[PDB]
């Protein structure tokens, strides 16, 4: 399972922003990966926002799971 | 008696949740290419290197400066994990007092070590300052040694002490704003006053420069 | 909080100082670049005074 | 004060113009848009199940970021400008060789 | 196990002084020994 | 009993803080004099001034560290 | 006994928070000395005594909520 | 009676600090100024405020050592 | 209650020391300020901080021992 976990980050960081190789992220996909915020992100050219961005956003939801547990308060309803 | 402030009390909570996973995550922020030309995010983290590395090397000047490839990985760790923890639910590993303790002690130590290994005389002859004046001999030599042995503690309480305590303002001036179901008026300030807090707590990064450099001093006034 | 026992993190940094050394090991400087600048030309200098010694 | 005052005036003028720009824009693309629809409703029922506490510091902490992708788009210029001079810092040593050489022989 | 040999010329230059965690490895068997000490009392 | 001297020795221990709230009041006062003499900013006069203000801060909260501990 | 305690915790604290008054005696004091040496007025020259006046005030509004933190 | 003395003990002993807070404020706002007016800091003009910060932040932290033998 | 005035009592006389902080942060960063101007430092301008240290320490180290002679 080493390979497969090891396989997910070699992959997706050069899919994400950057490396015939190393000019294909010269283009980028960060074009791909515009579209999930609004627009206003648009500074991803060279310091690229939407690379980084998704690690951290990711390491935020994985710690809400954990948090979760200690922090109930819900009634016996839903919130507005 | 117009605008009542309410508080809410809630214990807060410096868990200890699983840390070896915590303490690995920055490092897979940064790459490193094997490439000339690379690829436009990690040569903004390339030359972001190339300046302070002009600084803490500038002042040794010696052959002392093998020691100082060593000291920008320093900043980098307590630069990133001070720097990650401002997100929404995010956990710090500088926060707890237990590693700090085991970044100033092997590192301190590993000072004072350097000169008694290579002059083993003059290196705390320097509790010798000047032309040596007759009054003053026993009151200066049990000030300029008790004033060595709180560097390890002086070097390690600084950082704890001031990130934990960005932590709670962040809460407190932050779970205000929830409990805030009197007038309305007042939600927004206390909002406009984290977003000025927030930026502050970008001296997370000021703070690091503040523990390399007090390295440096307590590394070349040794040596 | 006031937390206690310290078993934990202390042994899970220095497993991060092995990673830390590893990455900023490998960083191409320009001072570096700069100091291999000047290598390729005197040895070519003398080269010229190397068929002059041959001649005369 | 009253120089303050004014120039508060024509900024919450332009800002009106501004929004009724932007209410023009959305009124027009009100047929074609087939994407936030999916996924307005698991950010509407979750917000049904657990989302609130004392996280409105979520939002502040995610909208000083917002500023600073304003300044991003210099900091491109200063990435693009970094190793400009190293790439040129390589192109001068092998100018110099050949042609240093060239003459000689 | 190539984790050693690209930073083995580094490590026997400093490690003589750097490699002291002893005092570090002392300081931490306390630590826990007078936690332990304090819950046995209560 | 000791609950009012759960706070006091917390409300006394506030107060140490009240001289690094004028200590940096001197660390930026005395930049701007001494910018106005000599204005080349982006050099290390200003970057005397966050260490000055870092050193400082740095014995500004751990003063407050000692706040809660008697009161947790 | 509790509001007896509550109090003097609360009175005690906000001493604390005066004591960054005398810093912005110096920030905005000390821009006098340097506005007469050099007259560059709408240049950094204010905008650092504002990098002085909410920074040094920011330890001012620091303990008054620790003192509604013990208000309560 | 022994404890609740003992947590307004260290209370008031905590503010040691304070002197220190501000005293190191002062002496790291005079290189700002003694920078400004003649650029030699590499000499003694820097090791004299490290030397100024030693001799001051060994009365900082020397209170409350006090404040904690107090304690325990 | 006899021992509980003997720990409150060198509570608040360890505050005598704080003097002697910010007392010293001046007279530390003065040798800053008037060293540039004139380079004469192994003449008397080093010996007048030295006893501008030492009889300023004098007053610090005092209200120290004040806290000895009061608890035993």
């Amino acid at each position: 399972a080493s390979v497969v976990p090891l396989k997910d980050r070699r992959l997706l960081e050069v899919k994400l922003g950057e490396l015939d190789f190393t000019p294909s992220g010269i283009a980028g996909a960060f074009q791909r990966g515009y579209y999930r915020y609004y627009n206003k992100y648009v500074n991803v050219k060279k310091g690229s926002v939407a690379g980084l961005s998704m690690v951290l956003a990711a390491y935020v939801v994985f710690n809400y799971c954990r948090s979760y547990k200690e922090l109930k308060h819900e009634r016996l309803r839903k919130y507005h | 008696n117009e605008n009542l402030f309410a508080s809410f009390i809630a214990p807060t909570m410096m868990g200890l949740p699983i840390v070896t996973l915590i303490i690995m995550f920055p490092s897979l922020l940064f790459p490193t290419p094997k490439r000339l030309i690379n690829n436009r995010t990690i040569s903004i983290q390339q030359w972001l290197i190339q300046l302070t590395s002009k600084q803490m090397m500038a002042i040794h000047n010696q052959k002392g400066q093998t020691w100082s490839l060593m000291l920008m990985s320093l900043i980098m760790f307590i630069g990133s994990t001070n720097i990650l923890g401002l997100l929404p639910h995010s956990f710090t590993p500088t926060t707890q007092l237990s590693m700090n303790l085991g970044m100033a002690i092997p590192l301190w130590s590993a000072t004072v070590f350097t000169g008694f290994r290579y002059k083993t005389k003059t290196s705390l002859a320097h509790f010798l300052p000047q032309g040596t004046p007759a009054l003053l001999i026993p009151m200066l030599v049990i000030i300029e040694t008790i004033s060595l042995f709180i560097q390890p503690v002086a070097l390690a309480v600084r950082l704890t002490a001031n990130i934990t305590a960005g932590h709670l303002l962040i809460h407190l001036i932050g779970g205000a704003t929830l409990a805030l179901l009197n007038i309305n008026t007042m939600t927004a300030f206390i909002t406009f006053t984290i977003l000025i807090l927030l930026t502050i707590l970008e001296f997370a990064v000021a703070l690091i420069q503040a523990y390399v450099f007090t390295l440096l001093v307590s590394l070349y006034l040794h040596d | 909080d006031t937390s206690t026992w310290f078993i934990t993190i202390t042994s899970m940094i220095m497993t991060l100082f092995i990673l830390f050394q590893l990455k900023i090991s490998n960083y191409s400087y320009p001072a570096s670049p700069e100091s291999i600048e000047l290598k390729t030309q005197k040895h070519s200098t003398p080269w010229e005074m190397k068929w002059t010694k041959i001649y005369l | 004060p009253p120089l303050p005052e004014h120039g508060g005036k024509v900024r919450l003028g332009l800002i009106p113009e501004e929004f009724f720009q932007f209410l023009y824009p959305k009124t027009g693309v009100t047929g074609p848009y087939v994407l936030g629809t999916g996924l307005i409703l698991y950010l509407l029922s979750k917000e049904i199940y657990v989302i609130t506490a004392e996280t409105f510091s979520a939002i502040s902490t995610i909208g000083v970021l917002v500023y600073i992708v304003k300044k991003y788009g210099a900091s491109i210029g200063a990435f693009a400008d970094k190793l400009n001079e190293q790439k040129i810092a390589q192109l001068e040593e092998v100018k110099q060789a050949s042609i240093k050489q060239i003459q000689d022989a | 196990q190539f984790q050693f040999t690209g930073i083995k010329k580094y490590f026997n230059s400093y490690t003589l002084t750097g490699r002291m965690n002893c005092v570090l490895a002392t300081y931490g068997g306390i630590a826990l020994l007078v936690l332990y000490f304090k819950l046995r009392s209560k | 009993i000791d609950t009012a001297a759960k706070f006091i020795g917390a409300g006394a221990a506030t107060v140490g803080v009240a001289g690094s709230g004028a200590g940096i009041g001197t660390v930026f006062g005395s930049m701007i004099i001494g910018y106005a003499r000599n204005p080349s900013l982006k050099q290390q006069l200003f970057s005397y001034a966050i260490l000055g203000f870092a050193l400082s801060e740095a014995m500004g909260l751990f003063c407050l560290m000692v706040a809660f501990l008697i009161l947790f």
